[PDB]
């Protein structure tokens, strides 16, 4: 089924039976593509303590798998992808049903390929000193707490900044020093190299082991930046310069070596390079309106600056994480690419005191069952495909790898295209990517796809995750096709394409595709709206469209430029299950005499005697009806006999806690009720799907050009 | 618990100087004791002084006119061929404990309404004492009541005030004499840490001296702040907390920007503990540096921004030529022809503009250039020269010699322990007819009548050239020097120096009252100005001409008959040393004709141009002491007794004696090659004397001794040999021949 293939390969195709020709694929509207999670965790993943058996075919490089034609007598295997007979290797010349190689017993497997003979993971902390004591103190607390979650052999790096940027030097024991640079200049590698060069750049990066006391003392002694703040001005904060220096130093000594630049900002950059807003408070932070109407004066140079850096770290293969701790914007809209080009974190929080920050930050260092970090580095994903299948592009946190020898690249593109290989400075079990294909064709016919994700494991080994899938191609009209439609997958990839477009009328596109999809798949009588029927397996798509078009990341009405970037960053990273919650939030009703039960996202379900649980993924809200609010508002729950009431108030908090388990980042939790000022969040999410569905039926039965 | 009342309770329970003729040619074996003689008296009748005493007229200690009898008009002055200038010296000692002048605290400063001169001993009280005449512009003024409120009913109360008894005194300035609140002594030690500075040991010394002398550095008001900048290819700052230390590395030498907004210019009191700690580390932090650049220019700018707010003193210690940055310099071509145009002139013009900016924020710069290599003293001097600082040069420094350390360390110690004022402006007012035209010395002046001292040292002398208008209608003329200052104890004071001189139309009188030392100084300063901006020979020619024109004028305008003795060289007794001094000058390191290292010559010229009169002379003509004949009452009085100096001639040196030359810089101990084995030696005496000639309280100088008896000894010899400027040395004539030459020249 749909869940099976995902449970076994972490793969979900929009169409599970591909059309047999490109004309057909176009008449299907929703592209043939899938959402893949290369480092998905399986309770029973097979790891081969050895290298893969690669295909000898010229220009292939595909790896042996379960869909290969194994010839025991001639001891040879045929390649599904490129189709050539290969000499089964020496060790495999004894393949029995009982003696099958590990790679032949599962469609997804991991090989412990070679071992890097190079540097451990690098953690470059870039802290912003222009924040208040309370805020800067609780941040100092977190960073320290994280340090004890890191591999003792991890290279640490430290830069503090505000008016100027200070690169700390931990290699000095005599006196703790640090090289200072101008927060108002755009230093260049050559210039920065000379200035910083016992002489080597590799002295600003040292093993946590041989430095944990110094670095701890140093972090315990940080104090707010102490320059003067004029009349009505914002502090001078040269983030732009800090990120420039940071990425340059790393390029200077650790190019193409896993590094993770972790920025902690408390406000927008108020100094060029990368200036988001001027210091004078009378200058407001741009809004979507301003950006849309070319009135956002600093925005274009900013984006143009940060993109320069993003291309750098992505090309050099370094990660950039951005944690914002403040009520106002810091410029995530302009700095976003830093995080999307690389597999970086992007978290918007009001303060470094928030649970959202604390829990999310420490969660980034979560470990697997072997006790190693879940994060992975220097990921490289290559998509091999049969000859009757091409690649259109990827939509996720990666960068295209060019000059490849691949021959399966489509002329048409979607997302990051013109290639079938991509790269991620950082990735993790929580990263999913949308790969879009094109039917190259212009007796069972099959198409094969193989995902080869080579990357660097936290255990310090290089591995190769392989997933191979097979999909049948059928003629225009075959019932199987319409049945192989995964409407949850289709909706997520379509939203993915929508965010990509919007990041580069999108709703007009959403509406047209929906109408075109229904015209083809709905059964009805021309010019007879009320006869419109969609099979149970398509019946949800329209609803998903309905919600998507008015979600947090497409219709950025009541959103600040940064909220939008935030929401979108997460959305183009998360999986099918969670992406849906982002599109169509969930609402569960709880009561004294019933079991938790799903309700329509409308006011109807706002009742006195019940408790509601709304899941926006970014938010988890628990609204208590008047009655229950009152009962809870004083007593009962604490009364032995009213143990049933107590369980009622607890059910929404357990489901809540179960959602929060493994989610990243952590959503903002909200406990409200009828009358509470936050109740708006719930209501501000309750024209109607009814009207939508009606107008939809009228167009689906009518003819277009 | 006792109230103020219970405390008081329990407790209660005219003689115009004459001309004395001499024959320079007979005056051979130059008296030389004369060099100690005080100048001709200033003939002033008790009548011209409100309260006649020895203090009613300016002592030679503070001011010395080159003329103690002023020509009554410009014509007479011009004919005299004599210079008119004032050798000024506001302070007498390094420490303001020794001999402070009388200080008024009253807060009342009585001044003229017109000329703005200050009340003084030579004022005249008119109209039943209700008013006073300005001896400077003669305008009647109203005598303030506060002048008499001293002894309410005793009319003779005034005459007890310092501004009436003394020609030299000070006042505690009233509120209006301050715009900003007097500054706290602020220091900024910019130290070279490059490779050279480490190899020489120059650093360990500097850090040690400072470390052991933090107590010596002034802090009367206890507000003394301090800063430290270690410099090489980069500028290193240091955050110093009150009683953690961090070092801030800044290698972007393009624009001066500061690392942080505070804890760099710290309270010497409240942060001593930490400052000592930091000092302790520095030698380690740089224990082994391979860097060979010294960014003085950049560091200097940073320092300007670092202490420019309050203003202060940047003290530079370096063993490296400026290497990297704004004012980097290079070794020069090395001369004789136009060695001024090339070896003495300032290379990069950053060093002159920087002093112009320092005037805006009241910063002064001092330099201690200690090294075996070129430092380009010539062009760096400009820093201290125009900011009232001083440039100290230590040739051939290297810890390899236990003495380099003692000299440098001792001098540097004295320099930081010396007092100084801040925001000081010095000004001189002349009576009707007298006008201040040129001003020589280390300070800032572009606006006549006013010299600006971002800070004022205690070990320098200044010179003001004066012009006698057209004519002076009175029998006396006056000159008043005023110094408005902010003393290093948060006090705004005003130090005044008033000098009264008799006028005269008698050329005989003019000459009879000439201060040969002041005059020697006047030409010294005029020649140091030439050597540095014009030609070096233009200077040498200037010094000779000065001696020529004077001998020529005397002979022609004063001498009465050629019938005198036997073809003598006529002059007066009070100028008996002048020709000898000028000649020695031409043989000095700063003017020699020949080969002299760009730095040595530059350092010499800088020395001469700012040395206090007392030492300027010992420098030109050294004090030689024959110690084998030496009296027996010498050795001790707690002041050690000294021998009578002999002539600076190779002659007097007996091939078996012991001598001690002292030229103000070095100290030679020449022992005849054939002396009694009493060499083994009394020893307390010789050691005592040398200690004497070194320990001074008015300058920082530390005399480096040089003992002498096939090449080394030959050099020490030729060198010590050149300090005796009376002989024929450096291919330059002998003193006897000098007079012989001059005579011929002036003779028809
Ligand atoms: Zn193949
Ligand atoms: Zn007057």
């Amino acid at each position: 089924d749909f869940e099976t293939n995902e449970d076994i390969n972490g793969v979900r195709f929009t169409w599970n039976v591909f059309p047999s020709t490109r004309s057909d694929a176009n008449s299907n509207v929703v592209p043939v593509g899938c959402l893949y999670t290369p480092l998905k965790e399986y309770d029973e993943l097979n790891v081969a303590p050895y290298n893969p058996v690669v295909c000898s075919g010229p220009h292939c490089k595909s790896i042996l798998n379960p869909y290969c034609v194994i010839d025991p007598r001639n001891s040879s295997w045929s390649c599904p992808i490129c189709n050539s007979r290969n000499h089964l290797p020496p060790q495999y010349t004894n393949l029995s049903q009982e003696n099958m190689p590990l790679e032949l017993q599962s469609t997804t497997i991991e090989y412990i390929t070679n071992k890097p003979v190079t540097v451990p993971p690098i953690f470059f902390f870039v802290v912003d000193l222009t924040s208040e004591t309370e805020n800067l103190d609780s941040l100092k607390e977190s960073i320290i707490t994280s340090l004890s979650l890191l591999p003792p052999n991890a290279l640490i790096g430290l830069i503090t900044y505000g008016n100027v940027v200070q690169l700390h030097d931990l290699s000095s024991e005599t006196i703790d020093r640090c090289n200072v640079f101008r927060g108002d200049r755009e230093y260049q590698l050559e210039a920065l190299t000379e200035m910083l060069t016992p002489f080597s750049l590799n002295r600003f990066f040292l093993p946590l082991e041989q430095v944990e006391f110094k670095l701890n003392q140093l972090l315990e002694n940080l104090s707010p930046d102490q320059w003067s703040v004029p009349a009505g001005h914002r502090p001078l904060r040269a983030t732009g310069s800090a990120l420039n220096i940071a990425s340059l130093l790393l390029q200077g000594c650790y190019k193409n070596i896993p590094a993770r630049i972790i920025l902690f900002a408390s406000g927008p950059g108020t100094v060029a390079p990368g200036l988001i807003v001027n210091s004078e408070l009378k200058d407001p932070l741009r809004s979507h309106h301003d950006i849309d109407s070319d009135h956002a004066q600093h925005y274009k140079k900013a984006c143009k600056f940060y993109n320069q850096i993003a291309q750098r770290v992505a090309a050099n293969g370094h990660t950039v994480d951005i944690f914002a701790g403040c009520y106002d914007q810091i410029g995530m809209s302009e700095m976003k690419q830093l995080t999307d080009s690389t597999g970086g974190v992007l978290l918007l929080t009001d303060a470094f005191s928030t649970a959202i920050f604390k829990q999310s930050y420490l969660r980034l260092f979560a470990k697997d069952e072997e006790g190693y970090l879940k994060m992975a580095f220097n990921g490289n994903m290559a998509v091999k495909t049969s000859k009757d299948l091409k690649v259109q592009g990827l939509i996720g946190h990666a960068s295209a790898v060019k000059k490849t020898d691949a021959n399966n690249i489509s002329e048409s593109e979607i997302g990051i295209g013109a290639t079938s290989t991509w790269k991620m400075a950082s990735l993790s079990p929580y990263h999913s990517y949308a790969i879009f294909f094109e039917i190259a064709n212009t007796r069972p016919h099959l198409a094969y796809t193989q995902f080869i994700t080579t990357y660097q494991h936290s255990s310090g080994t290089n591995r190769i995750r392989v997933t191979t899938v097979a999909n049948q191609l059928l003629p225009f009209g075959t019932p199987a096709i319409a049945a192989s439609f995964d409407q949850e997958a289709a909706a997520v990839l379509m939203a993915r394409i929508a965010v990509h477009k919007a990041e580069t009328d999108v709703i007009r596109w959403l509406d047209r595709t929906l109408i075109k999809l229904c015209q083809k798949y709905a059964d009805y009588n021309k010019d007879d709206p009320q006869s419109f029927r969609l099979a149970p397996n398509f019946s949800l798509y329209p609803q998903f469209t309905y919600y998507l078009r008015r979600s947090q990341f497409l219709s950025v009405f009541n959103n600040s430029p940064d909220e939008t970037a935030f929401y979108r960053h997460i959305f183009t990273r998360e999986d099918t299950t969670n992406s849906l919650i982002m599109i169509q939030p969930t609402l569960t009703s709880f009561s004294m005499e019933d079991d938790p039960q799903p309700v329509l996202l409308d006011s109807i379900s706002v009742k006195p005697n019940t408790i509601l649980l709304l899941d926006t993924f970014f938010f988890i809200l628990i609204y208590h009806g008047e009655q229950i609010a009152q009962w809870r508002k004083a007593g009962y729950q604490d009364d032995p006999q009213y143990a049933d009431f107590k369980a009622l108030l607890e059910e929404p908090k357990l489901e809540a806690a179960e959602l929060l388990v493994d989610r990243f980042p952590l959503p903002r939790f909200i406990d409200t009720e009828a009358g509470g000022s936050q109740a708006r969040f719930l209501l501000s999410k309750l024209v109607s799907l009814q009207n939508f569905m009606t107008h939809l039926q009228q167009v689906a039965v009518s003819g277009q050009a | 618990f006792l109230t103020p009342a219970q405390e008081q309770l329990h407790q209660q329970i005219r003689p115009m100087n004459q001309l004395y003729p001499i024959d320079l040619l007979t005056e051979l074996p130059p008296p030389i004791t004369d060099l100690t003689l005080p100048p001709p008296p200033l003939v002033i009748p008790p009548e011209r002084m409100l309260v006649p005493s020895e203090l009613s007229n300016a002592s030679p200690d503070y001011i010395r006119s080159t003329l103690n009898a002023v020509p009554k008009n410009s014509s007479l002055l011009k004919k005299s061929k004599l210079p008119f200038g004032l050798v000024i010296r506001p302070y007498q000692h390094l420490y303001d404990d020794i001999d402070p002048p009388p200080l008024n605290e009253d807060g009342l400063i009585v001044r003229c309404r017109r000329c703005r001169s200050y009340m003084n001993p030579f004022v005249t009280f008119i109209e039943q004492g209700r008013r006073w005449r300005c001896n400077f512009c003669r305008l009647a003024n109203d005598v303030p009541m506060q002048m008499d409120q001293s002894d309410p009913n005793d009319p003779k109360s005034r005459y007890d005030r310092n501004e009436i008894k003394c020609a030299v005194m000070e006042y505690m300035a009233p509120k209006e004499y301050t715009l900003r609140q007097p500054p706290p002594a602020t220091y900024c030690f910019l130290i070279d840490v490059s490779q050279s500075s480490i190899k020489s040991g120059l650093l360990a010394t500097t850090i040690n001296t400072l470390l052991q002398n933090l107590d010596s550095i002034p802090n009367h008001d206890e507000r003394t702040r301090i800063s430290i900048l270690c410099v090489d290819n980069a500028i290193h700052y240091f955050k110093i907390p009150l009683d953690q230390i961090n070092m801030m590395d800044i290698a972007d030498l393009e624009e001066p920007f500061l690392p942080r907004p505070n804890s760099m210019v710290v309270s010497l009191k409240a942060c001593r503990q930490n400052i000592e700690t930091l000092l302790t580390k520095i030698p380690q932090i740089f224990q082994s540096n391979l860097i060979t650049n010294f960014a003085l220019g950049p560091a200097l700018k940073s320092a300007y921004h670092l202490i420019g707010g309050v203003g202060g003193k940047i003290i530079v210690v370096s063993g490296t030529l400026p290497n990297l940055g704004i004012g980097k310099l290079q070794r020069r071509n090395e001369n004789t022809s136009k060695e001024t145009a090339q070896l003495l002139s300032c290379q990069d013009s950053f060093y002159k503009n920087f002093t112009i900016d320092c005037s805006k924020v009241q910063i002064t710069v001092d330099l201690f250039l200690a090294s075996e290599d070129y430092m380009d003293v010539a062009s760096l001097s400009n820093l201290s020269r125009f900011t009232a600082g001083q440039t100290h040069f230590y040739p051939g420094f290297s810890g390899k010699n236990p003495n380099d350390i003692v000299k440098f360390s001792t001098e540097f110690a004295k320099h930081i322990s010396m007092d100084f004022c801040m925001e000081t402006v010095m000004r001189a007012r002349g009576s009707t007819g007298l006008r201040m035209s040129r001003f020589y010395g280390h300070f800032f002046n572009r606006s006549s009548d006013l010299c600006a001292f971002s800070t004022m040292p205690r070990d320098q002398s200044y010179l003001f050239e004066v012009n006698v208008d057209e004519s002076i209608m009175a029998d006396y003329c006056y000159v008043q020097v005023a110094v408005l200052l902010s003393l290093n104890n948060s006090q705004r004071r005003i130090r005044i120096i008033t000098l009264a001189m008799p006028t005269t139309e008698s050329l005989a009188e003019v000459y009879a009252s000439a201060d040969q030392l002041a005059i020697a100084s006047f030409y010294n300063s005029k020649a140091v100005e030439k050597a540095l901006n014009s030609s070096l020979d233009d200077a040498r020619v200037l010094i000779n001409k000065s001696v020529q024109d004077i001998l020529a004028t005397y002979k022609k305008e004063i001498v009465v008959s050629n019938t005198a003795g036997g073809a003598p060289l006529r002059l007066c007794a009070n100028l008996r040393m002048f020709p000898l001094l000028m000649h020695s000058l031409t043989k000095h390191m700063a003017f020699r004709s020949g080969i002299v290292p760009s730095d040595h010559r530059a350092s010499a010229l800088n020395n001469l141009e700012s040395l206090p009169l007392k030492y300027l002379i010992k420098n030109i003509y050294p004090d030689v002491y024959s110690l084998h004949d030496m009296a027996d009452e010498a050795g001790l009085p707690g002041t050690i007794v000294l021998p009578q100096p002999i002539n600076a001639t190779s002659s007097l040196f007996e091939r078996y004696g012991l001598y001690l030359i002292d030229n103000g810089n070095e100290l030679f101990l020449w022992m005849g090659g054939d002396a009694v084995p009493a060499l083994v030696f009394f020893n307390q005496r010789v050691r005592n004397i040398i200690n004497q000639l070194r320990n001074h309280d008015d300058v920082i100088t530390y005399q480096s001794l040089y003992i002498v008896r096939a090449r080394e000894v030959a050099t020490l010899r030729l060198w010590a040999s050149s300090t005796l400027v009376e002989d024929k040395i450096l291919n330059n004539e002998s003193y006897r021949e000098f007079l012989q030459i001059m005579k011929a020249r002036i003779s028809k």
